[PDB]
């Protein structure tokens, strides 16, 4: 498990999950929150 | 941790509590008396608001018991939380800065008594007056014991001051609790307990107005 | 030392003895330096003087129906003429204070540039009641004394007017008159829950 | 008001762009039925149009002539005729996850530099460093600002490499 | 050791001997913003700062809100106490802010060029005399003199007590205040009247029926 963990850990993999967490986050935040052009 | 009496037989007791200070029974399950500045502090402010519990229980209970007999006088019916808003010589804002400044005064000096044993036992004004050098605080004598009671047994004299200290701060802050609920003086929660003591309780007083 | 202001207390070892009107009371130790002890010295004297002079000139006025201390700089805020013992005076506010402004300035000149002394005599003393060192310390007590008591009057007096609105000799005739009815409890502002 | 400029709640092309939009929507929902898929999600689409025109309207925003929002970048006639939440609110949200981003990332480089081997740290990313450092850097100004006093933020001239001139 | 949460690993600048020294010593710092001991030593003079200021406020918003609710006083609400008492004033917010930015920036220079250098304000003759009292006492945040009139501060087996007292319960005012803030953009009521309204029925009235400090629910 600890290569499993250590190959979940290159770069790649680290920036696949992240940036699909970052899109994930702003996708709902503008599904819940509609249409946000100022504070 | 002795042989003294104690709250809870075979309990044990913190240590701190040697039986130095007068009605000493361990009671301690907070452990507020650990700090032995902090003792010397309580110990003091413990004797000062019994004696005054001691003064307010004995004037809330003299006067409505005295009322309810054929003496009369001007405050009878009035009840004790009734007597601030009571027709007196004076307004009670002028009663209340004189007994302040005299308040001050003595406290000041008790106090200054407290830090320093023996520092404040000097008339200031007759120099020839004087309490005894063997004083200490929360003790006075001297012209505060002008008949030589505390010659005897002190000991067991302080013990039944401080229990009844306890027994009539408890006793006013009963005052205070029957005030705030069954909005009615203390004899008359007495009397109407002693009617029928069975269905005159706190329980079935709560139950009534819940 | 005069005594000591709080008993059965020591007084602070910084304050001499030998000091007019030594009575131990510094519980922020102000004057726990030398050189701020002199100069506090030489300007606690200077505001009992003051404050003397403005206590006898308050109840003077107060008492010869001039009106109160308060209402005397009235006549320069609406247009008028002052008045000293009922004699009529020609000088307005604006020549008042540039008159007052250069004796004071030159003579607090004068006696600031001697180094900060406290008691010069000589000329201010024609009648030498301080011509012997011996008895001149027991004059000074005195004087420490009644300028720590005026000082306290002029701050009563100012605290009892922005209380009430009366003048000094008028306050003590209501409280003569009314003492359990008027005092410092029965002006509304002092205790709020009163 | 500012630069000649109008209220969105207040403009005529604005309303008439928003009648424009709801036209055409209701224009192709007229094709469908009533309880079908199409007509439902073309009813949220102009519930979503009318919530937007409102909130716009509702904000307070400066429309031009062409009915369109517009954006007061000056600092002072944001904040003083209530436009703040354009730009300078976002500018300063911008700013903390900007430098917040780039703390995290400085704060793991330095602390990778002085293992033995840094560059496997860089390709390979440890997490639960990465991880801690992630959710410290939430005081990055405060420790920007503490690491610019004591001057431990910057690198001497000495110890960086330069060109032969 | 106390500590702010049994089996956290406390961080190795707070169980310094210098950091220890402080009151209120919790080994709370998941952020690490006392790593530097300046900061440390900088930050500690602000929390003792928002202590005493959080405090006054607190007590401020507190004291006259519970005799407003009793027949002692008629003081209005925190929020609407500035219109209120500037209505029937003698000058505008304007200026008073002006006076008030003059006296609190005096104060609160000497105040940081004593923090800059510890007993740099007894300057001789720079104070007509009252620099020497300026002068704190060994504990930066800490001074005497025209400060602590009583002298509470002399016995020092209470000192230490003391000081925790203080800051606990700043800590507390701290988020008292915060709490009055809250409240007052989710219920739209005072603090008494929302403590007064929650011990009527604290089964349906706190901050998760509200509707604003749960959105989700
Ligand atoms: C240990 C002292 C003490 C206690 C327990 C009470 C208790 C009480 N006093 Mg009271 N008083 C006391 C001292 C004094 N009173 C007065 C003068 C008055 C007046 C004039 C009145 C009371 C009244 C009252 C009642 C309502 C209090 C109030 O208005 O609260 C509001 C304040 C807070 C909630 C804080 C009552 C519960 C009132 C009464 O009779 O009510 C029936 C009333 O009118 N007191 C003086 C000045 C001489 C006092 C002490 O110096
Ligand atoms: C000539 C320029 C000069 C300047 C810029 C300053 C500036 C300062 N002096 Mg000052 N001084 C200056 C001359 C002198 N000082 C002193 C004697 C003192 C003393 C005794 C003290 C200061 C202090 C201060 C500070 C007070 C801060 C303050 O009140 O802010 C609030 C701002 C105002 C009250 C007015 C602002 C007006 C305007 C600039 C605002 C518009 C923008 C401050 C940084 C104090 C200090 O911090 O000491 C450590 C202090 O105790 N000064 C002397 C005589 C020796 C001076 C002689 O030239
Ligand atoms: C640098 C260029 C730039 C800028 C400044 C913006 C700015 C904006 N875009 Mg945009 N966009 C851009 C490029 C840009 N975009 C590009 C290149 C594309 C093509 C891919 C798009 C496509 C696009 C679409 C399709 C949409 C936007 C939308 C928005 C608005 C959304 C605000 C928001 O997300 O809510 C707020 C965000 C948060 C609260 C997240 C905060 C972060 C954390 C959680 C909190 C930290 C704060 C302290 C915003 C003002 C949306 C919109 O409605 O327009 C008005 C929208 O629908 N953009
Ligand atoms: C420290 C405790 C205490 C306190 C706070 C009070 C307070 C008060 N008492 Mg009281 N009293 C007390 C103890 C106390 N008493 C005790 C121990 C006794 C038994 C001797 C009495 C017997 C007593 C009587 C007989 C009366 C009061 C009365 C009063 C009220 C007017 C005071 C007065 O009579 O003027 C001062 C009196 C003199 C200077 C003499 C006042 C609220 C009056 C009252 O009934 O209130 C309406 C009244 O008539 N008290
Ligand atoms: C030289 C000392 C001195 C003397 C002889 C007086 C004497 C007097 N004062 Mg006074 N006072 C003093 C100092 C003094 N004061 C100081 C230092 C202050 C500032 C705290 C005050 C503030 C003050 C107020 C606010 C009032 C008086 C008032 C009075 C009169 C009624 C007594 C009273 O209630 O006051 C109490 C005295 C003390 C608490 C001390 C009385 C003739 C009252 C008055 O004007 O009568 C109508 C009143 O309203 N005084
Ligand atoms: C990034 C560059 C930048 C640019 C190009 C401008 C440009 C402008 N700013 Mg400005 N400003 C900036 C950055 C900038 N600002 C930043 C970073 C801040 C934060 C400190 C401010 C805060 C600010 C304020 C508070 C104000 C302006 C104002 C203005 C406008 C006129 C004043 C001026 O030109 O002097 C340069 C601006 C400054 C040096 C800031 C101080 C303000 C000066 C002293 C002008 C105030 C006098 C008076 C209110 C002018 C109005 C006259 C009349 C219309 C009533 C102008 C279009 C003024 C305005 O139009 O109000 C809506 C205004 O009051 N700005
Ligand atoms: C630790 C990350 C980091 C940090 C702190 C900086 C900081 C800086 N960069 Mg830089 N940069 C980075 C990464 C970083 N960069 C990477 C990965 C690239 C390759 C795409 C570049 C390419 C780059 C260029 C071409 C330039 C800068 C420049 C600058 C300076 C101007 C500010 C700026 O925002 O420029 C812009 C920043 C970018 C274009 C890239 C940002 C990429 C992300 C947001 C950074 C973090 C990514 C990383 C994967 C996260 C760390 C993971 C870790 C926690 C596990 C500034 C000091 C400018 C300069 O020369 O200095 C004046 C400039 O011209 N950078
Ligand atoms: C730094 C904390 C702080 C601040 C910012 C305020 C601010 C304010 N208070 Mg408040 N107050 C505070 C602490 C504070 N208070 C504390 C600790 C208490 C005791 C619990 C009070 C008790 C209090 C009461 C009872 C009232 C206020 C009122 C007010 C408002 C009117 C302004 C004013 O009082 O005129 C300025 C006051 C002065 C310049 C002081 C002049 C000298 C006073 C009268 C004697 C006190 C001397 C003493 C040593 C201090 C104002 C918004 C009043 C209000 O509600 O407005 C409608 C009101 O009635 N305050
Ligand atoms: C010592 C100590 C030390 C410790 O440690 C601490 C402490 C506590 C701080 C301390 C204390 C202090 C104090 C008490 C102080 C006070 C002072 C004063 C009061 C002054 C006055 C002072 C005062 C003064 C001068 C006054 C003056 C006055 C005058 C001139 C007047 C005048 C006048 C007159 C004639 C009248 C008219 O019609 C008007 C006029 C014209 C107006
Ligand atoms: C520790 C740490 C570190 C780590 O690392 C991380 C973390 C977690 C982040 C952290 C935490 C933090 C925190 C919590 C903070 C907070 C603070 C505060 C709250 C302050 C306040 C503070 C507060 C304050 C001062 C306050 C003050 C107040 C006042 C003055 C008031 C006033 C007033 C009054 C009287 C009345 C009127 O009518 C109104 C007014 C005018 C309004
Ligand atoms: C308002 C203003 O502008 C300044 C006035 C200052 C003075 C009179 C100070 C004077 C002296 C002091 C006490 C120090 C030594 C020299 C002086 C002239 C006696």
């Amino acid at each position: 498990m600890k290569d499993f963990t250590t190959y979940l850990s290159t770069a790649p993999v680290i920036a696949t999950i992240w940036f699909t967490f970052t899109a994930g986050l702003l996708i709902e935040i503008n599904r819940y929150f509609p249409d946000p052009l100022v504070f | 941790d002795a042989a003294l009496p104690s709250w809870m037989p075979g309990a044990d007791l913190p240590g701190y509590l040697n039986g130095t200070l007068p009605g000493d029974f361990g009671f301690d399950p907070l452990y507020l008396g650990q700090d032995p500045v902090k003792l010397k502090w309580y110990a003091q402010a413990e004797l000062m608001n019994a004696r005054f519990a001691m003064l307010a229980v004995a004037g809330i209970l003299v006067p409505e018991l005295l009322s309810n007999i054929g003496f009369s006088w001007p405050g009878a019916g009035v009840a004790w939380y009734d007597a601030g808003k009571f027709e007196y010589f004076a307004p009670a804002s002028s009663l209340f800065g004189v007994q302040m400044l005299l308040f001050a005064w003595v406290e000041i000096r008790r106090y200054q008594d407290f830090v320093k044993p023996g520092s404040a036992n000097q008339d200031p004004i007759f120099t020839n007056n004087k309490l005894p050098d063997g004083n200490e605080p929360g003790y006075p004598g001297g012209i505060f014991d002008p008949f030589g009671w505390s010659k005897g047994d002190i000991k067991s004299l302080k013990l039944k001051e401080i229990k009844n200290g306890r027994l009539a701060m408890l006793a006013f802050a009963g005052f205070i609790g029957q005030a705030y609920t069954t909005g009615t003086t203390p004899l008359k929660n007495l009397s109407t307990h002693l009617a029928d003591p069975w269905s005159t309780t706190v329980w079935q007083n709560d139950l009534a107005r819940l | 030392k005069a005594g000591n202001w709080l008993p059965g207390s020591d007084a602070p070892a910084w304050l001499p003895d030998d000091l007019p009107g030594n009575y131990g009371f510094d519980p922020l130790s102000l004057g726990k330096e030398p050189a701020s002890l002199k100069r506090f010295t030489e300007s606690e004297v200077i505001h009992g003087r003051w404050a003397m002079l403005g206590v006898a000139g308050s109840l003077a006025v107060e008492l010869l129906g001039y009106g109160n201390w308060y209402d005397a700089p009235l006549w320069a805020v609406n247009g008028g003429k002052a008045t000293w013992f009922g004699i009529e005076v020609p000088f307005d506010l604006n020549a008042l204070l540039a008159f007052e402004f250069v004796a004071m300035a030159a003579a607090e000149g004068q006696r600031g540039d001697a180094g900060g002394v406290v008691y010069p005599g000589g000329a201010f003393d024609p009648l030498g009641f301080a011509k012997d060192s011996s008895k001149s310390g027991e004059l000074k007590l005195k004087e420490i004394k009644n300028g720590r008591l005026a000082m306290v009057a002029f701050l009563g007096f100012v605290a009892q007017h922005a209380a009430t609105g009366k003048g000094p000799i008028a306050a003590l005739g209501e409280h003569l008159a009314n003492p359990w009815g008027a005092n410092f409890a029965t002006n509304g502002i002092s205790v709020p829950f009163f | 008001d500012i630069a000649g400029l109008t209220p969105c709640s207040e403009s005529k092309a604005y309303a008439k762009l928003e009648k424009k939009e709801l036209k055409t929507l209701e224009k192709r929902l007229k094709q469908y039925e009533a309880d079908s898929a199409p007509a439902v999600a073309l009813k949220a689409t102009m519930e979503r149009t009318k919530a937007r025109f409102a909130n716009y309207a509702k904000a307070g925003l400066l429309c031009g002539n062409d009915g369109l929002p517009h954006l007061i970048a000056d600092p002072g006639l944001a904040l003083k005729y209530g436009h703040a939440g354009e730009v300078f609110i976002p500018t300063f949200g911008f700013l903390y996850v900007a430098g917040y981003i780039g703390y995290v990332g400085r704060q793991y480089l330095i602390a990778v530099k002085g293992e033995a081997k840094p560059t496997d740290k860089e390709i390979i990313i440890d997490v639960p460093l990465a991880t801690k450092l992630a959710w410290q850097g939430a005081g990055w100004p405060l420790a920007a600002v503490q690491e610019l006093q004591r001057g431990t933020l910057l690198e001497k001239e000495e110890n960086i490499t330069v060109s032969p001139r | 050791r106390q500590s702010w949460l049994p089996g956290s690993q406390i961080p190795a600048h707070l169980d310094t001997p210098a950091a220890q020294a402080l009151a209120g010593n919790f080994g709370f710092d998941p952020l690490g913003l006392g790593k530097d001991p300046v900061a440390l030593r900088w930050y500690q003079q602000a929390e003792l700062i928002h202590c005493r200021t959080a405090m006054a406020g607190v007590a401020g918003i507190l004291i006259p809100g519970l005799l407003t609710k009793a027949g002692a006083l008629n003081v209005p609400e925190w929020y609407d106490a500035g219109k209120v008492a500037i209505e029937n004033s003698f000058a505008p917010w304007g200026s008073l802010l002006a006076v008030q930015l003059f006296l609190c920036g005096f104060v609160e220079a000497k105040r940081w060029q004593d923090i800059r250098k510890p007993g740099s304000q007894g300057e001789p003759g720079s104070f007509l005399g009252f620099e020497a009292s300026l002068k704190g006492t060994s504990e930066l945040g800490y001074p005497g003199g025209p400060f602590d009139p009583l002298g509470l501060s002399k016995e020092a087996d209470k000192w230490a007590d003391w000081k925790l007292k203080e800051v606990k319960n700043g800590r507390l005012a701290m988020l008292a205040f915060l709490g009055f803030v809250a409240q007052k953009y989710a219920t739209g009521a005072g603090p008494v009247d929302n403590l007064a309204a929650h011990l009527k029925d604290p089964w349906h009235v706190n901050y998760a029926t509200n509707g604003v400090s749960l959105p989700f629910l």
